[PDB]
C-alpha cells in the first residue's frame, strides 16, 4: 500500500505529459479538476510500480535523501540539483533537530502547521 | 581439579613450559616457597662439581589478559625425584592434572525461578569455602620527562 | 553448592552433562567411603583391597 | 512438654541429639526452623587480624617456607578456637627450627584453652628459621569479610594487621531427622533426632540452648503484640 | 520454560494419588490437598465453585 | 567518600522516576519497553520474566 | 561402567533420591536428579561489561561523548533503537538523547540550568553535529549557507 | 519512513473482498483471523436485509456473532491502505485496529513502523529455508475425505 | 487463556490473572520436583529388528544394485526412500513405546494412563523447541546431508 | 551486647473484616523470614483446636448416597455445607442436637434448639432449601472433640480447625546500614470461630509452651 504511488502519466495538461509522478500528486491534481478548474486536463496515471530500493530513492526530502542514498552522489545531487526542502515529515525532523509528528507530537503539529 | 578426568592431563601441563619440569633425576635438597634445589646424585656433570639443579619458582606475576600467574610447590621437604617429574605445580594446576575450574554440587530443578532462563543459583558454602578466588591485575603506567630546557 | 536449569537441556542438547554429574556423584560416592577408613583411624590392608 | 533428654555424644567435635516427646506438627517445624537458625545466626569464634614479623603486606614469599601467606590466610580461617574469661585477646606463635607446625606451641594465655592439636597451618624447611605471629581475635556473629569494618573507623592507626576473611559459626554441618514413635501413655509423637557436626568451637547443648532462647527473644514481640 | 510447566505440573489427570475423591466446599479445598497425605494433583474433585 | 543517608534520599525519588531498558540488538516495538524502578542491594539487575 | 562404580560406592542406579528440604522441610514429589558438573570460571566479568556515567568528557570531533573502555561512559544507540525510539511513538525520548543531551554540550549547560529547580520546558536552535554534514560539503567544493 | 496516520476517516466506500485461500486439500488458513479489527463500509449478509453496518467495528464480539451465525457468508467487503480519500498520510477507518490496552487507538499515529518493525524481528526466524515420482493414482484422481 | 481474559473482562481485572500464572506457575514448577536422569526416558526394546528391517529392505535394493534390477539414479531414491520409511517407524514406535506406556492397577486394578515422566511434561505443556528435537537425544540421530545438497 | 540482635516490629497490620486479614512486618534477618512464616504454616493447621460436625444419624436415610424427597440439594452437597458450620462450645465436650424443620422456605440455621451451653456465631447460613409442597426432616447431629482434621476414608468429613486458608509471603527490604532483610507479609483466612489476633497469640504460647522445655 506504500509501493503502489508512481505513475506514468496519461493525458496531457498542467502535468507533463507521460513523466514520473506520486500518488500524492496524481490523485489531488485529477481532483480539483473536476467540478472547479478544469474538465479535459484531468489526466488519468498508468501505474509504476516497484520495489524496496527504487521506490523509497523518490523522497520530497533533500535532507533525508542526502543520508540513506551513497551520500557521495546525493548530498552533492541535493546542492546539484538546488532543492528546498520544506517538508513536513519524518525524515528530516530527526536529522535537524526539528519535531517529528509522532504520538502526542500530531497534537501540537495540528495546532502549529 | 577435575574428578571426571580424561587422560590428556598428564602430558600437556608437563610440555606446556608453565608448570616447573624436571629435566635430569635425583633428590631434593632444600624445598622453598621461593626456589627448589635439588641434588642430582645419578649422574653428575661433565666437567666437575657434580649435577645440582635448581628453579626459580615465579610468583604473583602478571599476564597480557589482566590476571595473576603463581607457582607452587608438590613434593615433599627432603624427596626423591626422576628424570621428567613435576616438581611445583603453575597457576590453576595441581598434581600433574589441569584444574582450571573447580568441583561443584549441582542439581538440575527450577527453584520458584531463581533459574528462569539457564540461570544459576549458587549456595553461601560455596563463597564461605573461599573456592573461586582470582586476582585481576592491572599496570598503572607513568612518563614524565622529554625537554629541551 | 550450585543449581542449573533442566530447561536448556533438551531445546539445545547434552547427554554428556547428564553422564558426567552421575558419574561425578560415582566418583565422590567411592570418594566419600576411603575417607572414613582414614577418618575412623581404621588402615591397614583393608583401605588397599578397597 | 518435650524433654531434652538422651544424647549419644561421640567426642567432642560430632554430635547425635534425640528427643522423644514432640507434638504433631512440631517435629517437622522447630527442626526446619532451627536449621535457619544454626547457620547464619552462630555467636563463635574465628581469626580476624594478624601483623607478621618480617612481612607486612601480602602477596609475598617468605625465606624458609613452602606456603604462601594467602595459602595460610586460609589456614588461619578454618582454625578453631574457644575463649572463657575475656572479650579481645592479643596471642603470640614463637617458633623455630627444623620440624613441621602443629597447633598447641603458643603461650597459653589466662583462660586459653584449643580444642584440636593436629591442624596443619604451616612447614618449616630451612634449619635455624624462626616466626614469632602476633595474631589478634575480636567477637562477633555472622560471617564478615572486612568492608563492613572499613566504614566504621575514626581512630584508625593500624596498618601491619593484615586481614583475613572471618568465619564466625562454630557448625560445620546440620541435618534433622523425623521418624514416627512409641511411648508409655501417649498417642503419637514425632522424635526430633539431630545429627551435628561443631567445628570444635562449642558444645552441643550450649548452642541448641542458645538457640532456644535467641527463638523465644524473637517470639517475645509476637507473643507481646 | 518454567512457568508454562509448573502450571501443567499441577494441572493434570494424576495417576491415583493419596485420596481417592474426597468431596470439598471451596476455601477448604487448596488447603488439604496443601496440608497432608492427599497430594496436589490427584485427579478428579468435585467443588462449590462461584 | 559515600554516606549512609544519601541512600534514605534516594529511596523517595526511585518511586517517582522510572527506568527505560533494552537490548543490544532491538528491531520491534518490543524493545524500548520501560519499568518502574524498585529498591535492591544486589549488583546484578533483577526484572520480569515475561518480558 | 557408571553403575558398577555407582555399586562400588553405595549409590542409587536411579541417581535420584527425594530430598527433604533446607527451605521448607518437605520432600519433592519425583526424585531430584543430583549431580557434580564441574563448573568454570570465565573472563568477561562484572566490570568489564558494566558503565555507567553521568556527565563530564567529550570528544574531538564533534561535540559528541567519546568512543568506549577511555574516557566517558557513551554507549552508542545506533540505526536499529532510533527506528525503535520512533515507533514508540514519543518525540522527547529522541530528541534528549539527540538533542537535548549528546550532539550539544552547550544544549546540555543550558538545560543544567533548567532541571535542578524544575521548571522545565525546552529549547535547542541548531543541532551541532548536522554542521559537520554541511561543513565537509562546503569543503567538498559545494556551497552551503542557511540563507532564508 | 514517513508514511504515517494523520486526520478523520475514508469517504469513499469501495475495498477488497476478504476470502480464506482455500489452499488444495484442508483449511490452512480460515476465514476467523482475517477480519479481526476491519472496517465495513457496507457488508450485505443474509439474503437481502441488514445484518452488518455502514461504519461499525469488526473488534471480537461481532466476530462471533457472524462466524457461529450466518457461516455460509464466506465473501465480506473489506476496506484497506489505499482504499482512502486523503492521501497526504493516510485515513484512520481503512486500515485496521491492531494494538494492546483498548481496541482504537487515538489519531496521529505511525503504522508504517508497526508493519515494518513487526516484520523486522521475524526476519531472523525465517533460515533461507534448510535444503527442501509422478505417480497416476492418487494425483490424477481427486479424492474427498469428509461427508 | 490470557487472551480469553483480555478479550473479555479488560484492564482492571486481567492483570490479576497473568501475574499468577508466572510467581505461582514457577512456584508450582519447583514444588513437583521432577528430575534430568538416564533411566527418565525409555528406548524400544526392538533396535535390531526395524533397523534390521531398514537394512534387508534397503539390502534387497543393494542386491539389486549388484545384480540389477532397479536404475541407477532411482537406486539411491529407492534406498533412501526405504531407509526413510524406517526412520519415521523408529520415530513413531519411540513416540508410542513412550507416551502410552503406564499400566497401574485404580482400586478396581488393570487401567492405562497418559505417562507423565521427565521430558513429556517439558514437551506436552511446550516449554520451547519441539518433539523431533528431543528424538535425537533418545531414539535416532538426525540425518545431514553432503556439502553440496544430496545424501 | 555482641549476642543480641533486633526483634521484629508490626505495628503496620491491613484489617479487613473479622473473617479476613493481611498482617504485615517490617523487620526480620537474613534466615528469618523464611523459618517462622513456614514453621507458622504447619503450626496454624494440624495444631488448631476448634469445633466442627462429625457424625449424623437421618430421620428417613440410613446411607449417604441417596435422594430425598422434595429437597433439590443431595445429601453428599448438604453434607458439605455442615462441615462449614462455626460452632464454639465452653462448658460440655461432647453434645447430640436435633434439627426439627418443615414448610414452604429456606432453611436458614437459627431454627435450631438454643441448648445448654451451645453459642452459635452465624445465623444467615444456607445448609438447605426445600420445595413444593410442605415437607419435613429432623436431623440427629452429633459432634465430638478434636485438634487437627479428620476425614472420612481415614475413620474405617471432619473438620478441626478455625483456619481457612494460609499464605505467607517473602519479599525484600531497605534499612539504613543494612543488606537485605525479609519482610514477612501473612495473608490469613478464618471461620472456625476465631478472630485473627487470637489464633496467632495461642500457636504463639503454644510454641512457647512447647519451646519451655528446650530453653
Amino acid at each position: 500500500r506504500q509501493m503502489l504511488r508512481k505513475a506514468t502519466i496519461v493525458n496531457a495538461g498542467s502535468s507533463d505529459f507521460l513523466e514520473g509522478e506520486q500518488v500524492e500528486y496524481s490523485r489531488v491534481k485529477i481532483a480539483n479538476r473536476e467540478l472547479e478548474a478544469n474538465g479535459k486536463v484531468g489526466a488519468t496515471y498508468s501505474r509504476d510500480l516497484l520495489g524496496i530500493t527504487k521506490a523509497s530513492l523518490a523522497t520530497e526530502s533533500f535532507i533525508s535523501a542526502a543520508s540513506f542514498q551513497e551520500t557521495t552522489r546525493v548530498l552533492t545531487e541535493a546542492a546539484v540539483a538546488g532543492k528546498r526542502d520544506e517538508l513536513r515529515g519524518l525524515k528530516e525532523n530527526v536529522i535537524v533537530g526539528r519535531l517529528i509528528p509522532a504520538g502526542t507530537g500530531y497534537a501540537y503539529h495540528q495546532d502549529r502547521m | 581439579k577435575p574428578l571426571v578426568g580424561t587422560g590428556m592431563e598428564r602430558a600437556v601441563a608437563v610440555d606446556s613450559g608453565v608448570t616447573a619440569v624436571a629435566k635430569r633425576g635425583g633428590v631434593v635438597q632444600y624445598v622453598d616457597a621461593s626456589r627448589i634445589v635439588i641434588k642430582v646424585n645419578e649422574d653428575e656433570m661433565y666437567p666437575g662439581e657434580a649435577g645440582i639443579d635448581i628453579y626459580n619458582l615465579t610468583k604473583y606475576t602478571r599476564s597480557n589478559q589482566n590476571t595473576c600467574i603463581n607457582q607452587m610447590p608438590c613434593v615433599s621437604l627432603g624427596e626423591p625425584v626422576e628424570r621428567g617429574d613435576v616438581l611445583a605445580d603453575g597457576p590453576s594446576t595441581d598434581l600433574g592434572e589441569l584444574a582450571l575450574g573447580q568441583n561443584m554440587r549441582v542439581a538440575f530443578m527450577p527453584w520458584n525461578g531463581y533459574n528462569f532462563e539457564d540461570s544459576i543459583l549458587v549456595s553461601e558454602r560455596v563463597v564461605q569455602e573461599d573456592r573461586f578466588t582470582t586476582i585481576h591485575i592491572q599496570e598503572l603506567a607513568c612518563v614524565s620527562r622529554d625537554t629541551k630546557l | 553448592d550450585i543449581v542449573l536449569n533442566p530447561l536448556g537441556v533438551p531445546s539445545r542438547m547434552n547427554i554428556g552433562q547428564i553422564l558426567e554429574t552421575h558419574l561425578g556423584m560415582a566418583a565422590k560416592g567411592i570418594g566419600d567411603k576411603i575417607n572414613a577408613m582414614l577418618k575412623q583411624q581404621q588402615e591397614v590392608a583393608k583401605l588397599r583391597e578397597f | 512438654k518435650p524433654r531434652l533428654v538422651d544424647i549419644e555424644q561421640v567426642s567432642s567435635t560430632h554430635a547425635k541429639v534425640t528427643l522423644e516427646p514432640l507434638e504433631r506438627g512440631f517435629g517437622h517445624t522447630l527442626g526446619n526452623a532451627l536449621r535457619r537458625i544454626l547457620l547464619s545466626s552462630m555467636p563463635g569464634c574465628a581469626v580476624t587480624e594478624v601483623e607478621i614479623d618480617g612481612v607486612l603486606h601480602e602477596y609475598s614469599t617468605k625465606e624458609g617456607v613452602q606456603e604462601d601467606i594467602l595459602e595460610i590466610l586460609l589456614n588461619l580461617k578454618g582454625l578453631a578456637v574457644r575463649v572463657q574469661g575475656k572479650d579481645e585477646v592479643i596471642l603470640t606463635l614463637n617458633k623455630s627450627g627444623i620440624g613441621p607446625v602443629t597447633a598447641a606451641d603458643i603461650t597459653h594465655d589466662g583462660d586459653v584453652e584449643i580444642v584440636k592439636p593436629q591442624h596443619v597451618i604451616c612447614h618449616l624447611t630451612d634449619e635455624n628459621a624462626s616466626i614469632s605471629m602476633r595474631i589478634k581475635v575480636q567477637r562477633g556473629r555472622g560471617y564478615v569479610p572486612a568492608s563492613t569494618r572499613i566504614h566504621s573507623e575514626e581512630d584508625e592507626r593500624p596498618i601491619g594487621r593484615l586481614l583475613v576473611d572471618a568465619c564466625y559459626s562454630p557448625v560445620e554441618r546440620i541435618a534433622y531427622n523425623v521418624e514416627a514413635a512409641r511411648v508409655e501413655q501417649r498417642t503419637d509423637l514425632d522424635k526430633l533426632v539431630i545429627e551435628m557436626e561443631t567445628n570444635g568451637t562449642i558444645d552441643p547443648e550450649e548452642a541448641i540452648r542458645r538457640a532456644a532462647t535467641i527463638l523465644a527473644e524473637q517470639l517475645e514481640a509476637f507473643v507481646d503484640l | 520454560q518454567d512457568v508454562v510447566l509448573g502450571l501443567y505440573y499441577m494441572t493434570r489427570d494424576c495417576v491415583n494419588a493419596k485420596g481417592e475423591g474426597m468431596v470439598l466446599t471451596g476455601p477448604k479445598e487448596a488447603e488439604r490437598l496443601y496440608r497432608s497425605g492427599l497430594a496436589s494433583l490427584h485427579a478428579r474433585v468435585k467443588v462449590r465453585i462461584t | 567518600r559515600e554516606e549512609a543517608v544519601v541512600w534514605d534520599i534516594l529511596d523517595e525519588v526511585i518511586r517517582e522516576h522510572p527506568v527505560l531498558l533494552n537490548r543490544a540488538p532491538t528491531l520491534h516495538r518490543l524493545g524500548i519497553q520501560a519499568f518502574e524502578p524498585v529498591l535492591i542491594e544486589g549488583k546484578a539487575i533483577q526484572l520480569h520474566p515475561l518480558v | 561402567e557408571i553403575k558398577e562404580l555407582l555399586k562400588l560406592g553405595d549409590l542409587p542406579t536411579s541417581g535420584q533420591i527425594r530430598l527433604y528440604d533446607g527451605r521448607t522441610g518437605e520432600q519433592f514429589e519425583r526424585p531430584v536428579t543430583v549431580g557434580y558438573m564441574y563448573m568454570l570460571k570465565l573472563n568477561h566479568l562484572v566490570d568489564d561489561k558494566m558503565h555507567a556515567r553521568s556527565t563530564g568528557s567529550y570528544s574531538l570531533v564533534t561535540q559528541q561523548p567519546l568512543g568506549g573502555k577511555a574516557q566517558f561512559g557513551g554507549q552508542r544507540f545506533g540505526e536499529m533503537e532510533v527506528w525503535a525510539l520512533e515507533a514508540y511513538g514519543a518525540a522527547y525520548t529522541l530528541q534528549e538523547m539527540l538533542t537535548v543531551k549528546s550532539d550539544d554540550v552547550n544544549g546540555r549547560t543550558k538545560m543544567y540550568k533548567n532541571i535542578v529547580d524544575g521548571n522545565h520546558q525546552m529549547e535547542p536552535g541548531m543541532p551541532e553535529s548536522f554542521n559537520v554534514l554541511l561543513k565537509e560539503i562546503r569543503s567538498l567544493g559545494i556551497n552551503i549557507e542557511l540563507e532564508d | 519512513q514517513d508514511l504515517v496516520v494523520t486526520e478523520d476517516d475514508c469517504g469513499t466506500h469501495e475495498g477488497i473482498m476478504m476470502t480464506p485461500v482455500i489452499e488444495g486439500g484442508d483449511v490452512k488458513e480460515p476465514l476467523r483471523d482475517r477480519v479481526l479489527g476491519r472496517v465495513t463500509a457496507e457488508d450485505v449478509l443474509k439474503p437481502g436485509t441488514a445484518d452488518i453496518l455502514v461504519p461499525r467495528n469488526t473488534l471480537l464480539h461481532e466476530q462471533w456473532c457472524d462466524l457461529l451465525e450466518e457461516n455460509s457468508v464466506d465473501a465480506v467487503k473489506v476496506r484497506s491502505v489505499v482504499s482512502c480519500d486523503t492521501d497526504f498520510g493516510v485515513c484512520a477507518h481503512c486500515y485496521g485496529r491492531d494494538l494492546a490496552r483498548g481496541h482504537i487507538i487515538n489519531k496521529g499515529e505511525a503504522i508504517g513502523v508497526i508493519a515494518a518493525q513487526s516484520i523486522g524481528e521475524p526476519g531472523t526466524q525465517l533460515t533461507m529455508r534448510t535444503f527442501h515420482a509422478s505417480r497416476a493414482a492418487a494425483e490424477s484422481s481427486i479424492q474427498v475425505k469428509n461427508k | 487463556m490470557l487472551n480469553t481474559c483480555y478479550r473479555i473482562l479488560g484492564l482492571k481485572p486481567t492483570v490479576i490473572f497473568a501475574d499468577q500464572i508466572m510467581y505461582t506457575g514457577f512456584a508450582y514448577a519447583a514444588r513437583s520436583g521432577a528430575s534430568v536422569g538416564i533411566d527418565d526416558m525409555v528406548i524400544p526394546e526392538k533396535k535390531h529388528e526395524i533397523i534390521s528391517e531398514a537394512e534387508a529392505e534397503v539390502a534387497e535394493i543393494q542386491e539389486q544394485f549388484q545384480s540389477g534390477l532397479v536404475t541407477a539414479g532411482e537406486r539411491y531414491n529407492k534406498v533412501i526412500d526405504i531407509w526413510a520409511a524406517a526412520n519415521d517407524r523408529v520415530s513413531k514406535a519411540m513416540m508410542d513405546n513412550l507416551q502410552t506406556e503406564t499400566v497401574i492397577n485404580r482400586d478396581g486394578q488393570e487401567e492405562k494412563q497418559v505417562s507423565f515422566n521427565s521430558i513429556y511434561m517439558m514437551a506436552d505443556s511446550g516449554a520451547r523447541g519441539s518433539a523431533a528435537q528431543i528424538r535425537q537425544l533418545a531414539g535416532m540421530r538426525g540425518l545431514m546431508a553432503k556439502p553440496d545438497g544430496s545424501i
